[PDB]
RNA sequence: CGAAGGCCGGGGGCUAGAAGGCGAUCAGACACCACCGUAUUCCCGGCCGUAAACGGUGCCGCCCCGCGGCCGGCGCGCGUCCCGCCGGCCGCCCAGGGAAACCGGGAGGCUCCGGGCUCUGGGGGGAGUAUGGCCGCAAGGCUGAAACUUGAAGGCAUUG
RNA sequence: UCCAUUGCGACAACGAGCGAGACCCCGGCCGCGGGCCGCGGGACGGCCCGCAGCGGGAGGACGGCGGGGCGAUAGC
């Protein structure tokens, strides 16, 4: 939601994205973060439009190379592999 | 002289790619097809052109290029008759599929 | 008039992009400075020359003298920038430095010491930063407190829009470019740190993204 | 099963005597002379996953296909020919993603490389401008700045050609361009280097 | 004077002291794991006369005896006589023979 | 307990060789280079207690991306090899650290500072000196100031 | 590799400029014009041999054209 006033108004300038793998805030100036999306076929081997599944990965996890494992784990658990 | 400057060589490339047909392996003739604000400059650039021709002989070498890299032959190159997967791929294919 | 040379700068041209908080949300670089000037029209951005240093290159026929200059920008309400430039003449050095100072803009998170009555008036939480042998600590302060800093740091904290604040500095802070770099990195770290105010999970919708 | 037979003729399932820890999940057995063997089922699942990642992009000309290896050069000009991706054949020139004054400068959304030790400049440069990447990876591959690996043999020409052929087929299937459950009119031989 | 080599200019690993060898050129005392060492194998007659010796021998099947000598020099003599060369900072890390 | 040199009392004495002698070189050469040579170099019984005695890096304990090499012990495997485990010695190196060189089996997990214990430093000189004390046959060692003087000394790194 | 940061080819660099060269002047051989002067041609590492170019031969007035002019940035 963000930080709030004494009345209820969220006085936060903008909401940074979180890493889909490590829960860390992305933050600007991080030009190694990658947000990418996936098809979700649901129809006999052909995609359908405007219905995707999106994830975030910060430069900290890319730099050592844990995405090939973490993103496979995430997609297995969101129903894109087994 | 011995060495030709990049001005000469840059000229020689465009000139020969633009008149591949007209150029023979001699110098007198190649002068005409080069005939630049000076006649010695003309002489040097034509001197390099006369060499580029008998070096390119040993466009007309690009039209067949796109016709060669497209022909798919009548066979398949994998039309294999006998399996050789007797070792660790044997148990690999047992633990994937039919065999 | 000016012509874009990057796709983001082209999307700037139309009514496509509105503000800096989306460009920072999806953390892309900004390569043209009129991208900035479209969002920040006509002197909402303040601009100050911290220092001109003269640097010398020893050569067979004597020395070779050039100029380095450092420049700060800020809108008094949440953006700061710091740049440097090197040239044969002071005018050009400053011109380079100001342009880089404006392509180096970041947002800044502010919050509430103690009571949350009014607007954010001090740094959201403690900030730490480092550049060279310099290290800086920004600590939240109660209202009326002011800007406890050196004259160099106070100017950056003034352009950023941080009303009250206690600061601490270690290392050779007479090295002015490193001092300003430390304070700059401290203000840039403001939007990286998890706080319970932002813990909660959300759904990412590919529609909203600006397609890198 | 037919594609399994093709993978066996091309030998797409043999490694290079060294194994990285992150590729350990894709290994099945070890040959006595030391060569490693991939589980082909996992290879096909990575191929399908990469296909389902490729089709989210509306215009395919903003997918970059980079491959410096001679033995792959032909194979990358054909992948584009049926998918309309953008190939960078030879030496990758530094600056192509970071320097806008370059004549072949571009701003793609997916980087697809052939090898992670060859083509290292493209992988390192893509990390400065927010591009995710997919790589063909062998058993000794280092997965730094790579999001989706594809276990495979990336040296012998048959392997490389068959791999790009399979990828292009599944993409053309998913988009609806070519029919499903039917052998593509394109023979894989058009991808292999003579 | 910062440190120039990770090996401190010698190959001494897990011990306190190593033997002494005299330099062959100048006869200086050098520790064994620092001395520059080479092995040479050469005939005792030059090959420009090995043919004449081999024609003028009497023994049917005779062969030229070889020589096996290990040369060991200090750093000064090695550099002066060009057994080893001073190298670039990058090149110093190369161990190829 | 303690390298080498040194000292006291016995023995021994090939090599090399402080000192001493002598041939050259030189402006001079009492030095480097050539030759001869005493202590010393070796053994036995003591003493002395220092070295760039160095990884210029104190000891115990935890966590720590990876790829190799060698050394000792063990176990599973197929048919010497091969995969692991413990302990040691080494190379390269992501992150992180740092003024950098570089470290990385730490010099990391530290201005986001707190696992336990012992020793040492506080601008450059004067000075490790004077003085007192303990130890030593001596040579020394260990402990160790003050007056006075000075704007720098010094680290790593860049171009010439 | 060349008289030459002249070039070939390789490269966290890609793409330009000056200096170099090109240019000007003189002098060799040949044509049209005028009455020697003044307008053009000619020479290029072109030919044939041996291994970007180093060699050997041939023809030609001249063989790698010859003597000069000009001359970067930074300065004392
Ligand atoms: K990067
Ligand atoms: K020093
Ligand atoms: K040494
Ligand atoms: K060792
Ligand atoms: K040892
Ligand atoms: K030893
Ligand atoms: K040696
Ligand atoms: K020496
Ligand atoms: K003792
Ligand atoms: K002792
Ligand atoms: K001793
Ligand atoms: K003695
Ligand atoms: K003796
Ligand atoms: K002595
Ligand atoms: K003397
Ligand atoms: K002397
Ligand atoms: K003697
Ligand atoms: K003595
Ligand atoms: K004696
Ligand atoms: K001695
Ligand atoms: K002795
Ligand atoms: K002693
Ligand atoms: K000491
Ligand atoms: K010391
Ligand atoms: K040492
Ligand atoms: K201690
Ligand atoms: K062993
Ligand atoms: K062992
Ligand atoms: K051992
Ligand atoms: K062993
Ligand atoms: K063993
Ligand atoms: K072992
Ligand atoms: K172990
Ligand atoms: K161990
Ligand atoms: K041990
Ligand atoms: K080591
Ligand atoms: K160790
Ligand atoms: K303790
Ligand atoms: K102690
Ligand atoms: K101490
Ligand atoms: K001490
Ligand atoms: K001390
Ligand atoms: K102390
Ligand atoms: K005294
Ligand atoms: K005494
Ligand atoms: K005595
Ligand atoms: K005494
Ligand atoms: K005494
Ligand atoms: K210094
Ligand atoms: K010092
Ligand atoms: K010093
Ligand atoms: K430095
Ligand atoms: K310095
Ligand atoms: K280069
Ligand atoms: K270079
Ligand atoms: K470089
Ligand atoms: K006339
Ligand atoms: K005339
Ligand atoms: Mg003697
Ligand atoms: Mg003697
Ligand atoms: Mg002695
Ligand atoms: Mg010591
Ligand atoms: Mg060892
Ligand atoms: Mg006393
Ligand atoms: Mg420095």
């Amino acid at each position: 939601i963000g930080m709030k006033n004494s009345s209820g108004v969220v006085v936060d300038a903008y909401i940074p994205r979180k890493c889909s793998a490590t829960n860390r805030l992305i933050g600007p100036k991080d030009h190694a973060a990658v947000q990418l999306s996936v098809a979700r076929v649901n129809d006999k081997g052909k995609m359908i439009e405007n219905n995707y599944v999106t994830f975030a990965f910060c430069g900290a996890i890319r730099s050592r190379g844990g995405v090939d494992s973490a993103f496979m784990l995430l997609a297995q658990e969101h129903g894109l592999m087994e | 002289g011995k060495v030709r400057t990049k001005t000469i060589k840059r000229a020689a490339r465009k000139i020969v790619e633009n008149n591949y047909e007209s150029l023979k392996p001699k110098d007198f003739q190649n002068n005409k097809a080069i005939c630049i604000p000076s006649k010695r400059l003309r002489n040097k650039v034509a001197g390099y052109v006369t060499t580029l021709m008998n070096r390119v002989v040993k466009r007309l070498q690009e039209e067949e290029r796109e016709r060669r890299d497209n022909y798919a032959p009548k066979k398949s190159e994998f039309d294999v008759e006998n399996i050789t997967v007797s070792g660790a791929t044997q148990q690999m294919i047992d633990s994937i599929g039919f065999k | 008039e000016w012509h874009p040379s990057t796709k983001l700068g082209r999307l700037v041209k139309a009514g496509k992009i509105e503000s800096l908080y989306d460009i920072f949300k999806y953390s892309l670089p900004i390569k043209e400075t009129e991208i900035i000037d479209y969002f920040f029209p006509k002197s909402e951005l303040a601009e100050e020359v911290c220092n001109i240093m003269s640097v010398q290159k020893q050569t067979t026929a004597g020395q070779r003298t050039r100029f380095r200059a450092h420049v700060i920008v800020g809108n008094r309400d949440g953006f700061i920038g710091y740049g440097a430039g090197v040239s044969k003449e002071v005018a050009n050095a400053i011109k380079k430095a100001a342009k880089n100072a404006r392509l180096n803009i970041v947002p800044v998170r502010r919050g509430f010491w103690g009571g949350k009555l009014g607007d954010p008036h001090t740094v959201s939480s403690k900030l730490s930063g480092k550049c060279g042998s310099v290290r800086v600590r920004l600590i939240p302060a109660p209202r009326g407190a002011g800007i406890v800093a050196s004259p160099t740091v106070a100017k950056v904290l003034e352009f950023a829009g941080v009303s009250d604040v206690f600061t601490r500095q270690s290392g050779h802070s007479r090295t002015l470019m490193n001092s300003v770099g430390a304070v700059y990195n401290a203000l840039k770290s403001s939007y990286s740190i998890l706080t319970p105010d932002l813990w909660k999970k959300e759904q990412l919708d590919h529609v909203q993204d600006i397609r890198t | 099963e037919a594609d399994v037979k093709k993978m066996l003729v091309a030998t797409t399932h043999l490694g290079v005597r060294n194994i990285d820890r992150r590729m350990q999940f894709y290994i099945f057995d070890r040959q006595k002379d030391g060569t490693f063997v991939f589980n082909l089922q996992k290879v096909w699942a990575k191929i399908v996953f990469a296909a389902r990642i490729l089709v989210t992009i509306d215009d395919p000309a903003e997918i970059a296909v980079v491959a410096n290896r001679p033995d792959a050069q032909r194979a990358i000009l054909k992948f584009c020919k049926y998918t309309h991706a953008t190939a960078f054949p030879g030496r990758f020139i530094p600056g192509n993603f970071t320097n806008r004054m370059n004549p072949n400068y571009c701003e793609p959304r997916l980087l697809l490389v052939n090898d992670p030790v060859v083509d290292r400049q493209a992988i390192l440069e893509a990390s400065y401008v927010n591009i995710p990447t997919i790589s063909l990876c062998n058993s000794d591959a280092n997965l730094k700045f790579i999001d989706v690996a594809i276990p495979c043999n990336n040296k012998t020409p048959m392997s490389i050609g068959l791999i790009y052929w399979l990828l292009a087929r599944e993409v053309l299937r998913l988009k609806g361009s070519i029919s499903r459950t039917e052998e593509w009119d394109v023979k894989p031989d058009l991808f292999v280097a003579l | 004077m910062p440190v120039k080599r990770r090996n401190n200019g010698r190959s001494k690993y897990n011990c306190g002291h190593t033997n002494i060898v005299r330099c062959q050129n100048c006869h200086r005392c050098v520790p064994k794991d620092k001395v520059i060492k080479r092995f040479t194998i050469r005939n005792i007659v030059d090959n420009t006369i090995a043919d004449d010796v081999l024609n003028a021998c009497v023994i049917q099947g005779f062969a030229i005896p070889k020589l096996y000598n290990k040369v060991q020099y200090c750093v000064s003599c090695s550099i002066h006589n060009h057994i080893v060369r001073v190298r670039s900072r990058e090149d110093r890390k190369i161990r190829t023979p």
